[PDB]
RNA sequence: AAAGACCAGGC
DNA sequence: GTAAGCTAGTATTGACGATACTTGAG
DNA sequence: CTCAAGTATCGTAGCCTGGTCATTAC
């Protein structure tokens, strides 16, 4: 979710940039898939299922 | 009654007389049916289940994009196992309408058999068909009955 | 709209199917499988001794389901060669796992 | 001097620093831009002065004196603003510049005359001196006409400086400018069976050649046959001269008597359609041979003509054909503009003359000179017929050709690199040619004979070498410093013979003679490589002809050759990157024309042609710069068959999604496509060496296999990996513009209510930047006052999120408005590709990654091509650049363990000088994989290792513009 | 414009090492030298930094 | 607040009518819409 | 210049985008048997062994 | 509206 | 009213079928 | 007093779909 980009690139190509920046995930096996959480609606930072940057 | 240009690829999975439609072509295309009896409840099924885009009894044409009564026309979406005839646009084609059987897809191709490549004379190297789609029920036995595969199997010209 | 990866529908996730024309033959149809499963289940089938055909197949590759077939001799039934298949599978990957975390625990 | 101890890669290396100089000085537009240099410089005066003076009568006469031009600038307040090409883009303007001339009158002041478009990067460009409003890509070249970017194609004409002779009633023509000019020598038959005679077409009147003979001056028989120089013998010659004489004899009695056929002459002309405004005597002195001084000159010349004719008869002499290119000048913005200059000056004169003459019949009561003239014929002329491509005829009057703008396109840096780089010769009916369609010798080093359109103009339609130079007019006299070389006078007593002595002409007219001919030709081209005579003029000894031939005149076509002999003038020197003006100057090398080349023995380029047998008078600095600028950069392009290297340099590197601009924000276009990560090739070429551009390539570096996948790659299929796409191979992005106008009632507005879709709009009527619109939503509201509005609707596939809005206003009161909407692509299932070999096919199967065969590395394809299409489609060029790039992208493995592991590794697969297969397979062989370019893959889906060895390696890919969801159509 | 995060066919991180490349290329590396130094084994990584073209600073002069 | 930019200096025009296409402290015609703040959703796929 | 940006990070398998992947590159090879015939190596003189090395 | 003119893809 | 200043006045890339005219002589 | 003929012209000569522009005021 992009609020200011005044750079010479778009923010597909930088949203396809962050996508793949590789991120310690040790507790992947014990957090769940967002299609199966009910502790939330995505949108924001809820354990099990979601991490905010 | 309507017709559709797009480009083709191929698919050695599916059978010879079956052709593959785009969803984006299958769900604007249309067919006509005249609701009587022996599918009252098969096409009352349809249209609530919201796959019958149109409609007309008597002749104002009344949208729906109403319960069914024998003696109405219904303008159902494109489905599996309808027909459709086939033609790459004929510059030297002179022979080449073939009547397939549908099923649809994702994709924005349309996919024929490879064992179909000659009797189009076509390949996949940027070529696009024009599909057309048969209306009346006259015309669905015209095109069913004479340009089916197993009708044509065995050449005219040799 | 990227969610029908490996959940089913209301389909059970295995559906069993005794064919007609040969006796002691089968067909397990298996939901949101490929060849992982279906090529281990295959190879692990082949070494028994009750079993005459297996084989899988994806019916179209670009469907993620594939379909078992298995012909067993009168010693055994196909959901018995199946069963004892998988759990077979299990105890070789337990074995594994075991021998794996001593190697890494060794090297440090 | 011996050259072997200069040794070969000495002189190699000495080849790519000089052909990096010529890039440097020159550049790839030069000759658009010479062209139009010269045409505001010099040819806008001659212009001016050759319409000459003029007088109403119904006496009141004027006189043009000197023209200026000034800078463009623009007006809309009383201040004078800078302009700027990318302000005439963006606010629909046409970008031009005044032009003022100083009449006087009589029966004195500076009247504004019109408005010219301007050529980006010109004399009177702006940008001439990271400027704003520029593009790092873009050189000039160009004119921005209404708003829109045009270009001129270059016409073909045939060269009028040469006499010509044709065999249909075996005629000898001379042409100049002035169309009573014209002079025609014809050997026919008049009327049993007559001997074959002498006829002169001169001012629309036959006259026999005898009578002209006795009319110019000559006094016997003997001396006129004495003119012709018959060479002896042939008996049809002196027949046919003793029946010319009798029959001169049967027409006018005793005109060898004084002033018999002078009077003759007199009848004959004056009694014709539209007769000339002056007697014979000064109807010779201007119309007969302008350029000669006396009658004796003009009677030598007419003699030399009919030596011609009668030498083409006899078979010693061939005719001249059309498609030989030394016979051809090359017409471009100079040439074109003057043309059409004329014709609405003559227009503006003709309306000047009839608008005056009312009121100098009323009393003076004359005005100020600028009422009298209107300055807007000559400005509506030039854009009108720059805005609908309707130039004028070469020599038809009041006709129009079509062929002469072009639009300029703008998909990559490529595309405009081509479209200024292109030559035309236009035919009456397309279809039926002669030789035109095809390759001829003389365009070799000069234009490309691989690259060519398809359609209707294939072959018509010509592109020029890399090292391709069109000349200019020399402005300097050249004809009296001829004499220091050993050429005399042509005296004048028609009475003494010139046998044995060279003819020498230039530029057509024959200005001396010369004795020894191998020491004046050798002189003259030593006394050009030390820069005392113009390096422009051509010299061409012809032996059979006995006559020697100088051209200094524009349109011919020039390449640089290095001089052999002053070769060994670079070992003393020092080996700093050199500019060309000095290499020039010591005369290493020169510009050599058309005809001037067929006095030459040049060595194939190849140094070890050179110096293995000195033979040779030049050699060329490559031979890949015997072909265009696309078709020069591709790998090994004498390896693939002709159709296929025409496919990929003429239409699929036009169409490849690469680079598109370093300014985008200024960029209006319609479409805008760019791919998100542009690669460079692995190979080098010379000219990409040379040239030193990125933006010549458009694709990527894909990893390709050639295997058969599940029957998915059938009839020019390819299968693509889904990762590698993932991971951002081929993803594109797309930029759209719409664009909409009014009047400064109609206006831009939020039309109130939802006739259509309105949500993301404003008061104003354009929507927010970074708004999500949909197919079916309003981009721009045009809402017609109280109602009945006519906004634009995003059609059925139309998507995208808003970039920029734009509003613009014109000078005459015009409002603009354009929105840009930007999508972002990655290939979908009906995409199509291309290599750089001219194998094109459609995307038919997207595979995942752990399904795909694999190497003992983990390497897996990106695209997998199927075999049966390299023994049918004739190439292997594919084959042979994917195993040299697959040998540079590795790790030389180091089983000598040296330090300089990376010194010999071969990368250039230049054309004409591919490497041989021995070392491309050894240098495979060095980095750890077999010599035949496969190897062995296990099976994805299963595990087990595969039968067949799988040939592997990188190949630059292209995604072009065709893309399947804009071909999907329904009635 | 800018150097790709991973390379497109293995999925190797390698957005981390143009600036190095760039400094080893400076200090009179060749190529093949100055990708043996930094890591890089398979020929697939080995063209991504061979062939990337910097356009980003070319996007940063014309605004 | 729909305000506009000059695209040769960049004054921030404010145009609520439709007079004229036109900068004040240069004279040039070409303006831009400004992009004001809001906050746009984007997959990062 | 500027950027800002909230992003939210989740859980997933490569099978359905290639960033959630965990694996540059992995892979497996057969482990080979290689039998040379010494009766029929003494047969080559040693240059010829080279040749064949 | 109608024609010109251009370009592209096929045949 | 534009006929395409007057514009040449034959004086430069097309080339065949298809239809229509001014001879001698039974 | 008409056939043939030797020119004398006429008129079509690749064709079809797409997308695009730019269209004399007097
Ligand atoms: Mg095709
Ligand atoms: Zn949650
Ligand atoms: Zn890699
Ligand atoms: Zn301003």
């Amino acid at each position: 979710e992009i609020e200011v980009n005044s750079s010479v690139l778009n923010d597909e190509f930088i949203a396809h940039r962050l996508g793949l920046i590789p991120l310690t995930s040790e507790r992947a096996m014990s957090m769940r898939f967002s299609r199966d959480c009910d502790a939330c609606d995505g949108d924001g930072q809820c354990e099990f299922c979601s991490v905010e940057f | 009654g309507f017709s559709s240009r797009s480009v083709i690829t191929g698919d050695a999975f599916r059978n010879v007389n079956e052709v593959g439609i785009p969803m984006e072509i299958a769900h604007r295309i249309t067919f006509e049916e005249r609701v009587s009896v022996h599918n009252i409840g098969y096409l009352q099924e349809l249209v609530d289940n919201k796959m019958c885009l149109s409609y007309t009894q008597g002749s104002t044409t009344y949208s729906l994009r109403t319960v069914l009564k024998p003696g109405q026309i219904v303008h159902r979406r494109v489905m599996d196992g309808d027909v459709v005839f086939i033609n790459r646009p004929p510059t030297t084609h002179k022979h080449s309408l073939q009547a397939l059987r549908v099923y649809v897809h994702e994709d924005n191709t349309v996919k024929i058999n490879p064992l179909m490549c000659g009797p189009l004379s076509a390949d996949f190297d940027g070529d696009c068909v024009h599909l057309f789609y048969p209306q009346s029920l006259t015309a669905k036995a015209e095109v069913l009955e004479l340009f089916s595969v197993d009708k044509q199997l065995r050449s005219s010209h040799t | 709209r990227y969610e029908r990866f490996v959940v089913p529908e209301g389909t059970k996730k295995v559906s069993y199917e005794r064919d007609t024309k040969i006796i002691n033959a089968a067909s397990f149809t298996i939901e949101r499988e490929d060849h992982t499963i279906g090529n281990i289940v295959r190879m692990q089938l082949h070494r028994d001794e009750n079993v005459l055909f297996a084989g899988y197949q994806l019916p179209h590759p670009l469907k993620y389901k594939i379909i078992v077939r298995i012909h067993t001799t009168s010693q055994s039934s196909p959901m018995q060669a199946y069963n004892q298949a998988i759990n077979d599978l299990d105890k070789e990957l337990d074995f594994l796992k075991s021998q794996f975390e001593a190697e890494v625990a060794k090297f440090s | 001097v011996d050259l072997r101890d200069l040794g070969e890669p000495f002189l190699q290396s000495f080849c790519k620093k000089a052909a990096t100089s010529f890039f440097d000085e020159y550049g790839l537009v030069s000759h658009q831009l010479n062209s139009y240099n010269f045409f505001i410089e010099h040819g806008l005066q001659s212009v001016f002065e050759s319409s000459g003076e003029m007088l109403v009568e119904p006496y009141a006469t004027v006189k043009f004196g000197e023209v200026s031009v000034d800078k463009p600038t623009l007006y809309s307040d009383d201040k004078e603003l800078v302009f700027l090409p990318w302000h005439a883009r963006l606010q629909n303007m046409t970008y031009s510049a005044r032009m003022k001339v100083n009449v006087d009158v009589e029966v004195t002041q500076d009247i504004p005359i019109g408005r010219i478009p301007v050529m980006v990067k010109s004399v009177l460009c702006n940008t001439t001196e990271y400027r704003k409003g520029e593009c790092a890509f873009d050189q000039g070249g160009y004119f921005v006409i209404k708003g829109a970017e045009k270009v001129f194609i270059a016409q073909e004409q045939i060269c009028t400086k040469r006499l010509w002779i044709s065999n249909s009633p075996w005629t000898v023509s001379y042409r100049s400018e002035t169309k009573r000019n014209r002079f025609i020598v014809r050997l026919s038959e008049n009327q049993k069976r007559k001997e074959k005679v002498l006829t002169v077409y001169f001012l629309s009147t036959e006259i026999p050649v005898w009578v002209l003979f006795f009319a110019l001056g000559v006094a016997s028989d003997k001396e006129a046959v004495d003119l012709i120089a018959f060479d002896g013998g042939d008996a049809s010659i002196t027949n046919s001269v003793v029946a010319s004489i009798q029959e001169a004899d049967s027409v006018c009695e005793d005109f060898r008597h004084g002033r018999n056929a002078l009077a003759y002459v007199e009848q004959q002309i004056k009694g014709t359609k539209f007769p000339p405004g002056e007697s014979v005597d000064e109807c010779l002195s201007l119309y007969l041979f302008p350029g000669l001084k006396s009658l004796t000159q003009k009677a030598r010349f007419l003699g030399y003509m009919v030596k011609c004719l009668f030498s083409a008869y006899a078979g010693k002499r061939k005719c001249e054909n059309r498609d030989n290119f030394r016979n051809k000048r090359i017409e471009l913005a100079g040439e074109l503009l003057e043309r059409e200059l004329r014709v609405h000056l003559a227009h503006a004169r003709r309306t000047m003359t009839k608008a005056m003459q009312r009121h100098l019949t009323g009393d003076g009561d004359l005005k100020p000179i600028e009422h009298y003239l209107d300055a807007s014929i000559i400005t509506n002329g030039l854009s009108r017929a720059f805005s609908t491509g309707a130039w004028c005829h070469p020599f038809r009057k009041m006709e129009r050709v079509s062929g002469v703008v072009a639009n300029l396109g703008r998909a990559n840096p490529l595309q405009s690199l081509i479209d200024l780089r292109r030559t035309r010769q236009q035919v009456l009916y397309t279809g039926r040619v002669g030789d035109a369609r095809y390759p001829h010798p003389s365009h070799w080093g000069r234009l490309c004979f691989l690259s060519t359109p398809d359609g209707e103009n294939c072959g018509l339609v010509k592109n020029l070498s890399l090292l391709g130079l069109v000349s200019t007019q020399i402005m300097e006299p050249v004809v009296e410093e001829l004499f220091d070389s050993g050429m005399e006078e042509l005296m004048d007593d028609t009475s003494t013979p010139l046998s044995g002595k060279h003819k020498v002409l230039l530029n057509g007219d024959w200005v001396g003679v010369c004795s020894d001919s191998d020491y004046f030709v050798a002189d003259l081209k030593s006394r050009r490589r030390q820069s005392e005579l113009p390096r422009q003029m051509e010299i061409k000894l012809d032996k059979d002809d006995k006559e020697v031939r100088i051209f200094t005149d524009a349109g011919r076509l020039l390449r640089p050759l290095l001089v052999v002999e002053n070769l060994h003038k670079l070992k003393q020197s020092k080996p700093s990157k050199y500019t060309f003006e000095h290499l020039l100057d010591q005369g290493i090398l020169e510009l050599i024309g058309i005809e001037e080349e067929e006095d030459c023995t040049t060595a194939w380029g190849t140094k070890q042609l050179l110096k293995q047998q000195k033979s040779y008078t030049h050699c060329e600095l490559d031979l890949s710069f015997l072909l265009g600028v696309s078709c020069a950069i591709v790998p090994f392009a004498n390896h693939d068959h002709g159709r296929r290297v025409l496919y990929q340099s003429q239409k699929h590197c036009q169409q490849a999604i690469g680079f598109c601009s370093t300014n985008p924000n200024i960029r209006c276009d319609t479409l805008s496509q760019q791919l998100f990560y542009p690669q460079r090739p692995l190979f080098k070429t010379m000219a990409s060496e040379c040239l030193q551009k990125d933006v010549l390539f458009n694709g990527q570096n894909a990893i390709v296999a050639v295997n058969v996948h599940l029957g998915f790659n059938q009839e020019d299929s390819i299968v693509m990996n889904k990762a590698s796409l993932e991971r951002g191979m081929f993803r594109s992005e797309q930029i759209r513009s719409y664009k909409a106008d009014v009047d400064s009632v109609v206006q831009f507005g939020k039309t109130h209510s939802k006739i259509g879709r309105v949500d993301s709009l404003d008061d104003d009527g354009f929507p927010f930047v970074g708004a999500n619109m949909h197919s079916g939503d309003i981009v721009i509201g045009r809402c017609t006052e109280s109602g009945t509005d006519h906004s634009v609707k995003l059609k059925h596939t139309e998507r995208g999120i808003v970039q920029k809005v734009v509003l613009s206003s014109n000078d005459d009161g015009k409002n603009y408005a354009t929105v840009s909407l930007r999508q972002v692509r990655s290939p979908c299932l009906g995409d199509k590709f291309s290599s750089m070999h001219g194998q094109k096919g459609v995307l038919g199967y997207i595979e995942e990654q752990e399904n795909f065969a694999f190497t003992n590395q983990g390497i897996v394809p990106d695209i997998v091509i199927n075999p049966h299409a390299f023994p049918s489609r004739q190439t292997p060029g594919q084959l042979l650049e994917a195993a040299l790039s697959k040998g540079i992208a590795c790790p030389m493995q180091k089983k000598k363990g040296k330090s300089d592991a990376y010194s010999k590794v071969t990368r250039h697969a230049t054309p004409f000088s591919t490497p041989s297969v021995d070392d491309i397979t050894d240098q495979l062989h060095r980095a750890g994989f077999s010599r035949s370019g496969n190897e062995r893959v296990y099976n994805g889906r299963t595990g087990e290792m595969m039968r067949s060895l799988i040939f592997m390696g990188p190949n630059f890919y292209q995604r072009l513009i065709h893309m399947s969801e804009d071909k999907v159509k329904f009635r | 414009m800018i150097i790709p995060v991973r390379c497109f066919t293995c999925g190797k991180v390698i957005g981390n090492k143009w600036d190095t490349y760039l400094d080893l290329l400076q200090a009179d590396y060749t190529e093949g030298d100055a990708l043996d130094a930094i890591g890089l084994v398979r020929y697939c990584c080995r063209r991504m930094l061979m062939t990337h073209v910097d356009l980003i600073e070319k996007l940063l002069n014309y605004n | 607040p729909v305000t506009y930019v000059c695209g040769d200096c960049g004054q921030e025009n404010t145009l609520k009518s439709g007079d004229v296409i036109q900068c004040r402290e240069c004279g040039y015609r070409i303006l831009y819409k400004k992009r004001t703040r809001r906050v746009v959703q984007y997959e990062a796929r | 210049q500027e950027l800002k940006l909230r992003a939210i990070a989740r859980k997933g398998i490569g099978k359905d985008h290639a960033k959630w992947s965990p694996a540059a590159t992995v892979t497996f090879m057969y482990e080979p048997d290689i039998i040379i015939n010494e009766d029929m190596m003494d047969t080559l003189t040693d240059d010829e062994k080279i040749d064949l090395i």
